[PDB]
């Protein structure tokens, strides 16, 4: 066989990558996806179903499938876990009551053998009010250090401001792609 | 059968790898006939297994038997129901007449170790049918 | 024990009537229409009408109501069976069920009605037997009706003996608005179109759980049908004795067996619906469909009907896979998909405005149903063993059968 | 071909049941 | 498809735009609409129903639907919000008692998801007496700076004088039209 075509494709960029959109409902997952794809704070209704989109950055088209945190949509997250290589977790730092629910959902999702090769990607959502926690308090509450064989990175992103999305994208690209 | 010969080594390797002790749905190949294995077909399969080896003397296991039945169904379309063993305790004769393979003890019936053994008289004598006339109808 | 069976029309005109006992006057049919109108206007309309001491049982046909007036306490089930047999005979003889054929084949229709039943007791019900003695374009009655074998006409000769079977699967799922499936039953359908020479006696054999247990092979994939109904030609004695499906196949397409059992497996298609309906401002349709079927199986002609607002207008569809078309007559948007491979995930985002004026009365929440039909898939796992085709003359048959899986009562409760 | 599953040949009986 | 006809229409001007007439009753909304359409201070009775007219300026036909601020007509403003792309708010700088009512009505109108893409357009009405507030006091009282995702501009217009209407029209055109 010959791999000349593969080398030619990789010389100018061929890798795309994948990503997932998970987290508690109203945690900025849809707003984060809109900012990553479009770049504006677009107001949307509750995610009854799911949002499918793709984001191109650094010559990699990382498709993101936003999934709501509703009870009727939480069990549907397993449908999007098939043929999924990445996963992004949206935390609610301003929702103390929903923090426990989000942590339980993340623990349940991480306790599946199918989702084992996906590195941890937690976004510090609700980073617009003083009540939002830092990059260490949220990780300590969620127990990200207790996830064995999981590459989890703590990134703080504010939907209104948009800061920190680039850092999270770079961390995800480094976790997935290990090339020059 | 070139396909059967090719699949025999892989099936034997899979059976050996599996110790002696994810997709939903029931897809069906289009136009592929499905019917139970015949007495002559069972005898031919037993003879081929004996000649190629890996079937006589192997430790009987549920996983190995299921893998062999699935491989046989894939290769020839025969239903994986003729490769049955007679009720225990003791040597389990083939369930389908004509089969040259049977399970015999090697040492509760489930905890007893069983091994596949060739039996030429099984293809000519209905030992399983005689033992269980009700099961044979 | 209906006194007289008549065929009505949409305007109340009786297309054709034929008295059988004479104990009920023919003028009672005129009062049937006002009674039906009163019942419909008050919600008390029922198929079995009652005009004083005479009951006028009627069945809603394609274009006319099959009113069968009765006087005494006749067998309601027998009357319904006779009406169904008459409807089947009419459908076999006439391809169109409307006023076009009612007034076009009256000469043969009267003869067929006279031969079908006498004195309120049906006598002839076989479509082939009726066509062999009564035609619209007469010899002595055939001996098949007089003989025991009235479902397999003797002397049939064909160049080739080819039988086309159909493994029809009906996947009915009753998913409530809470997301839990309440009624999940799959009803089998073993229909074979036998076209051979002679009157062969089919020897049906399949991977039945009961048969496998009886034969000692109750360890493989065996279909355990909760309810199994045999055809007319199927002998119930053999089935009750040792589950032997031995019967004379009919001449043409016929239903030999029809399995019916509950389903405890996950649905083939998982549909999540989101209703982001604003207060008289806009509406959101967050419809997400997940294919729970095997990836090797593709759902052909899948039409997931999503009921849209009754007064909704100016709708915009934002989907990924499958065209979405809004039908004003149906007052809903059907997520039509040509080919839906197993494991496919289709996401849709509906967006349409609403009128400023609120509705005067509520319209309800009809359930969302899909029209998926994935053939060549055996969800139940029941595999046919063999078909014993035996003929006195002796011939080599080449039967064929195809397994078809479709969506039956797959309705999802709306939020 | 035909939609709804292609027709497949059927046997005469269970040859493994004797 | 071809867009030659659209380009030909846009070469000589094809955009029209829309506008709405909202505010407190007797706030100069009808007088402002008459000045914009005709150009004279026409005396009219109370707006029991509504006034519908169109104004052409800069090759854009911005139709204005004047709506009164009466109690029986305040709930009817939602009827005119359908198929409406613009909204003009008339404030009563000389009516201190009605200032709170006008602010409450504006807040209620701005709290509707249907009226979200319409930019803020507040006209400093009653600009004929010394009691009228400036362009900042009225905005501060109405809290125009607290309307997130709303493009609000403060313009002072006097019904008797007519000054400031051109500035408000230009601001509305700039907010709606973003072309050369
Ligand atoms: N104002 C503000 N809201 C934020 C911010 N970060 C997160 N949110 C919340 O995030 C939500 C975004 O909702 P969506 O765009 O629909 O996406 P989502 O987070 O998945 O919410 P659902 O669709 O209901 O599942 C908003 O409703 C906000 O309440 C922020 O920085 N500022
Ligand atoms: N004299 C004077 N009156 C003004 C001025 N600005 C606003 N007004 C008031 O604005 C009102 C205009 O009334 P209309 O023409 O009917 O329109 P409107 O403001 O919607 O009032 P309604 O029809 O009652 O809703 C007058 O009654 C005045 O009291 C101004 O500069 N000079
Ligand atoms: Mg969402
Ligand atoms: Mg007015």
């Amino acid at each position: 066989g010959n791999i000349f075509a593969n080398l030619f494709k990789g010389l100018f960029g061929k890798k795309e990558m994948r990503i997932l959109m998970v987290g508690l409902d109203a945690a900025g997952k849809t707003t984060i996806l809109y900012k990553l794809k479009l770049g504006e704070i677009v107001t949307t209704i509750p995610t009854i179903g799911f949002n499918v989109e793709t984001v191109e950055y650094k010559n990699i088209s990382f498709t993101v499938w936003d999934v709501g945190g509703q009870d009727k949509i939480r069990p549907l997250w397993r449908h999007y876990f098939q043929n999924t290589q990445g996963l992004i977790f949206v935390v609610d730092s301003n929702d103390r009551e929903r923090v426990n629910e989000a942590r339980e959902e993340l623990m349940r999702m991480l306790a599946e053998d199918e989702l084992r090769d996906a590195v941890l990607l937690v976004f510090a959502n609700k980073q617009d009010l003083p009540n939002a926690m830092n990059a260490a308090e949220i990780t300590d509450k969620l127990g990200l250090h207790s996830l064995r064989h999981r590459n989890w990175y703590i990134q703080a992103t504010c939907a209104t401001s948009g800061d920190g999305l680039y850092e999270g994208l770079d961390w995800l690209s480094n976790q997935l792609r290990n090339q020059k | 059968s070139k396909s059967s010969v090719i699949g025999w080594p892989a099936v034997r390797e899979r059976m050996r790898r599996a110790e002696p002790a994810e997709e939903v749905g029931f897809p069906v190949t289009p136009q592929v006939p499905l019917r139970p294995m015949t007495y002559k077909a069972a005898v031919d399969l037993s003879h081929f297994l004996k000649e190629k080896g890996g079937l006589e003397g192997l430790i009987h296991s549920q996983r190995r038997q299921d893998i062999l039945d699935l491989w046989i169904y894939h290769t020839q379309g025969y239903f994986p129901d003729w490769q049955n063993y007679t009720p225990g305790p003791g040597v389990r004769y083939p369930l389908t007449f004509g089969w040259c393979y049977k399970l015999v003890p090697v040492e509760d019936p489930e905890r007893e170790v069983l091994e596949w053994r060739f039996d030429s008289r099984l293809a000519f004598h209905h030992v399983a049918r005689e033992l269980h006339p009700e099961y044979f109808k | 024990s209906a006194s007289a069976v008549y065929v009505l029309d949409l305007k109340g005109k009786v297309l054709i009537c034929r008295n059988y006992r004479g104990d009920v006057d023919m003028s009672e049919v005129e009062h049937f229409m006002p009674i039906l109108m009163e019942k419909e206007e008050e919600g008390m309309l029922s198929p079995i009408l009652a005009h004083g001491g005479v009951r006028f049982m009627w069945i809603k046909h394609n274009n006319l109501y099959l009113v069968a007036t009765s006087k005494k306490n006749a067998c309601v089930s027998l009357v319904f069976s006779f009406l169904y047999k008459v409807v089947q005979v009419f459908s076999e003889y006439f391809k169109e069920l409307e006023e076009e054929s009612i007034r076009d084949n009256f000469v043969i229709i009267y003869e067929l009605l006279d031969e079908l039943m006498d004195f309120g007791y049906p006598q002839t019900t076989d479509s082939k037997i009726l066509q062999e003695y009564i035609t619209q374009e007469a010899p002595r009655p055939p001996a098949t009706v007089t003989n025991a074998v009235s479902w397999r006409s003797e002397g049939i000769k064909y160049r080739k003996n080819e039988v086309f079977l159909d493994v029809i699967e009906a996947v009915n799922l009753l998913v409530s608005a809470n997301g839990n499936v309440l009624r999940s039953e799959i009803v089998g359908s073993i229909k074979m179109r036998v076209f051979l020479s002679g009157m062969p006696e089919l020897r049906l054999g399949l991977n039945d759980k009961v048969l496998f247990d009886n034969t000692g092979r109750g360890k493989s994939k065996s279909v355990e049908l909760e309810d199994v109904k045999f055809h007319q030609c199927v002998r119930l004695s053999r089935f009750e004795n040792d589950r032997t499906i031995s019967f004379i196949p009919p001449d043409g397409e016929f239903e030999l067996m029809s399995y019916r059992l509950n389903t405890h497996v996950k649905p083939l298609i998982w549909i999540e619906s989101v209703i982001e309906k604003h207060s008289h401002s806009r509406i959101e349709y967050m419809v997400k469909a997940k294919s729970q079927f095997k990836r090797r199986s593709t759902a052909n002609n899948v039409e997931i009907h999503i009921p849209v607002p009754n007064d909704a207008d100016s709708p915009k569809f934002k989907t990924t896979v499958g065209s979405v078309k809004w039908v004003p007559e149906n007052s809903e948007i059907v997520w039509s998909v040509k080919s839906f491979p197993g494991g496919k995930e289709y996401l849709m985002r509906a967006h349409f405005g609403l009128p400023s004026v609120e509705a005067e009365d509520k319209e309800g929440k009809p359930p969302i149903s899909v029209k998926f039909e994935i053939p060549y898939f055996t969800t139940s796992g029941i595999q046919v063993r063999y078909l014993k085709i035996i003929e006195k003359s002796g011939y080599q048959a080449l039967p064929w059968v195809r397994y078809i899986t479709q969506n039956g009562d797959y309705q999802l409760r709306t939020q | 071909d035909r939609k709804g599953g292609s027709y497949s040949q059927a046997a005469g009986s269970d040859s493994a049941q004797s």
